[PDB]
RNA sequence: CCCGGUGUCUUGGGUG
């Protein structure tokens, strides 16, 4: 999975137009960890 | 550090109002009339302007590191 | 943890067996521990930190 | 049978008779326009550049207190609510915002008129930054000092204030009722005379005091409620009291769908 | 770290309902309504509007915990009327009268503009 | 109790909220004549015993820059020691305290009293008063 | 390779891992990274 | 190709 890691921007959903980091990628619900709150958010790979 | 955009209590814009607050001292008004002048009439919005302390003059002064 | 299951809750200094009580969970969002009021007493508890 | 009797008017604050309600429309009406009238704010900063002396999330803080022109707001979308990828024209606005000061002395003051337009919904009158006057500078979000930039570009949002208080379109909501009493809903703390000791209301001449002799009216309801609802120029007073009334309307509305589905 | 979204007091889940009526067998004719993503602002306003209407027999809510935007509703009425139904009617008088107070504000402001 | 119910719309305008800052300092330490440690972004082929938390914040300069976010078990300041008689240093990187998350503010790069390299990193973050804090008149 | 700033003239310059810790201009011996590459978000609230 | 952990001893100030 060459996708951890690299920066991601959100197109749908109540955090679309923010940035974050790939925490961890296990299988279709990604850990982003947002840059804006102090938190991962588990987040659906079609966003 | 700088003037608060609104008013903790009942969010009235006070962060455009404090130029003119220091130039009306000059003149010679008092605090209380001064207030008065810029239609800040209940004592909530008061309290942001005439207790402000204007510490970022202060912070100015040291050089830019960069 | 989940609904209704039980823990044990203690606040120090233990001085009689009621600083030791079963309460029952409730999961609830922020930071703290939630108490009914009527409990502060036996514990001697307050919310002052 | 709700009828309205406007005391004075102008431009941000309306202050004004209601009558011939209920006292919890009343007060529904003031949460409704303090909570829930939409309006645009700022809600993404995205900063390429701050050498001034405040912190990166301090100066992005008080760019999200900037009042915006919000009139056309209705016909935008919330972004959540939004079929396109990302950010489009159709639910945000793009502002900018750059300066810097040249020379060894003098301080820069950035002002909210600094504050560019760049991109928005095409021909709505929405994401204008708020001004007194043209010659009125606005509110002081920063001050630079020699060789200290700020380059910042900002994207205003569609939100209610149930979210964040930036959103609110609304400050105080001066409200009362009943100036001399008649209903009894208060027991008057006095030490020694009550009359004597509380001051009287702003509105105690528009209506007549309680004859002495007179019996107690175990029936009278509270009936007329003295509001002023002042802005903060996001939005004209008139608009507010209207979109407050529009707003909780479809709430009512969306209540009634709902019955009449789950059959 | 533990504060919720703030968008979560009016935004409902999909696999939640907006409203749900269930129906309180103890006594006859009594359902109870529960709002999903609603505050005192609605409920009150609902409250006294059904309390002035003759064959509302009983009507209360409460606001169960203030971190979590919901009520429930308790309304029961006599044997003739069916509690949904009136519920309806509260619903389009308080649409009524919002419609008429937002007019005569009109009228009202033009004079003064 | 000696609770308080505070107005959540002024916490949004910003009443009582504070900064929070916090730095960390590390040297490089002198074992022998010609046997320092070294500060740079380790390999995870030439260096065994790796802290559990990600590496790829770090510059090629073995320090973070300022301006990246970082949370709980981030290493910032990687640096090896080699392991006495390849595949010879271990690791002995500071990583940012698991309870906390911030921005990487400021950089400090110099050299100490004995010549050896020396830095130290703030970091910032913003504290919003919530349920549970402590307030007093 | 990596920006530098010198602490008391503010000239910019690169080092890699085998140079000392100097400013070229001054010589001073107090020198701050420059600001990353990426950019930062906040949400402004 | 699984598993995967790092400190001990004292001093000073607080909290209840
Ligand atoms: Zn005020
Ligand atoms: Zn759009
Ligand atoms: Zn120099």
């Amino acid at each position: 999975d060459p996708t951890l890691n690299k920066t991601v921007k959100i197109r749908q959903g109540g955090y679309k137009g923010k940035i974050g980091i790939v925490k961890e990628a296990n299988g279709d619900r990604f850990r982003v960890e947002l840059h804006n709150p102090n938190k991962t958010i588990p987040i659906p790979c079609s966003f | 550090m700088i003037i608060p955009v609104r008013c903790f209590s009942c969010g009235k814009v006070v962060g455009d109002k404090w130029d003119a607050y220091l130039r009306l001292l000059e003149e010679g008004k008092q605090e209380g009339d001064a207030l008065d002048e810029l239609k800040l009439k209940r004592y909530c919005c008061r309290r942001m302007v005439l207790t402000h302390v204007d510490l970022i003059e202060k912070f100015l002064r040291y050089n830019p590191l960069e | 943890l989940m609904d209704d299951d039980p823990v044990l809750f203690n606040r120090q200094p233990s001085l009689h067996k009621m600083s030791m009580m079963a309460h029952r969970v409730k999961v609830m969002p922020y930071s703290t521990f939630r108490l009914n009021l009527s409990v502060t007493s036996p514990y001697n508890a307050d919310f002052d930190g | 049978e709700p009828k309205v009797n406007i005391i004075n008017a102008q431009d941000d604050e309306v202050e004004l008779m209601l009558s011939d309600v209920n006292l919890s429309l009343a007060n529904s009406l003031r949460r409704t326009m303090l909570a829930e009238v939409p309006t645009l704010a700022i809600d993404l900063v995205e900063i390429k550049m701050n050498t001034s002396v405040l912190a990166d999330e301090f100066i992005s803080h008080r760019l999200g207190l900037i009042p915006l022109v919000s009139e056309d707001v209705e016909e935008m979308k919330y972004s959540r609510d939004c079929t396109c990828e990302d950010y489009c024209d159709e639910c945000s606005v793009v502002l900018e915002l750059s300066a810097r000061h040249e020379g060894e002395e003098g301080t820069t003051d950035v002002y909210s008129s600094s504050l560019i337009k760049v991109s928005g919904p095409g021909n709505l009158n929405v994401g204008e930054p708020v001004r007194r006057d043209d010659y009125d500078q606005g509110i002081l979000l920063c001050k630079l000092r020699n060789h200290q930039e700020l380059n910042i570009r900002c994207i205003a949002k569609k939100g209610i204030a149930k979210e964040h208080a930036k959103w609110s379109p609304c400050s105080a909501i001066a409200f009362e009722y009943d100036p001399h009493n008649k209903l009894k809903h208060t027991d008057f703390w006095f030490e020694v005379d009550a009359k004597k000791e509380w001051p009287d209301s702003k509105y105690a001449t528009w209506e007549e005091p309680p004859k002495p002799g007179e019996v107690f009216d175990y029936k009278a309801k509270p009936n007329r409620f003295y509001m002023t609802v002042e802005t903060t120029g996001s939005l004209k007073a008139n608009q507010v009291f209207s979109r407050g009334i529009k707003t909780l309307q479809e709430k009512l509305a969306n209540v009634l769908f709902e019955l009449e589905n789950s059959r | 770290m533990n504060a919720p979204d703030r968008f979560e007091l009016f935004i409902l889940p999909d696999d939640v309902p907006k409203l749900k009526i269930t129906p309180d067998s103890r006594v006859p004719n009594c359902i109870i309504i529960k709002f999903e993503r609603e505050d005192h602002t609605l409920a009150n306003l609902l409250r006294e509007e059904l309390a002035l209407y003759p064959d509302v027999t009983f009507v209360a809510y409460k606001v169960e915990h203030p971190l979590f935007a919901n009520f429930v509703m308790r309304l029961q009425t006599e044997e003739g009327t069916r509690p949904k139904q009136a519920l309806e009617r509260a619903c389009a008088s308080i649409i009524n009268k919002l419609k008429t107070l937002d007019h005569k504000f009109n009228e009202e402001w033009n004079i003064k503009n | 109790e000696d609770s308080m119910i505070m107005n959540q719309s002024s916490i949004d305008r910003g009443l009582f909220r504070s900064l929070f800052f916090r730095s960390y300092m590390d040297q490089e330490k002198r074992f022998g004549i010609s046997i320092v440690e070294e500060f740079e972004k380790p390999t995870r082929a030439t260096t065994l015993r790796l802290k559990h938390g990600t590496y790829e914040k770090l510059d090629e300069d073995g320090l973070i820059a300022p301006g990246v976010r970082v949370s709980g078990d981030d290493i910032i300041i990687g640096k090896t020691t080699p392991i006495p008689p390849y595949h010879t240093k271990r690791d002995a990187s500071t990583p940012l305290r698991s309870t906390e998350n911030g921005i990487v503010d400021q950089v400090l790069l110099t050299t100490n009293q004995e010549g050896l390299k020396f830095v130290k990193v703030r970091m910032r973050t913003t504290k919003v008063p919530q349920i549970g804090d402590k307030f007093a008149s | 390779g990596v920006k530098y700033t010198c602490g008391a003239c503010a000239h910019n310059f690169s080092l890699n891992k085998s140079d000392p810790v100097r400013c070229k201009e001054c010589g001073h011996r107090v020198i701050y990274k420059a600001r990353t590459k990426r950019m930062i978000q906040f949400d402004a609230r």
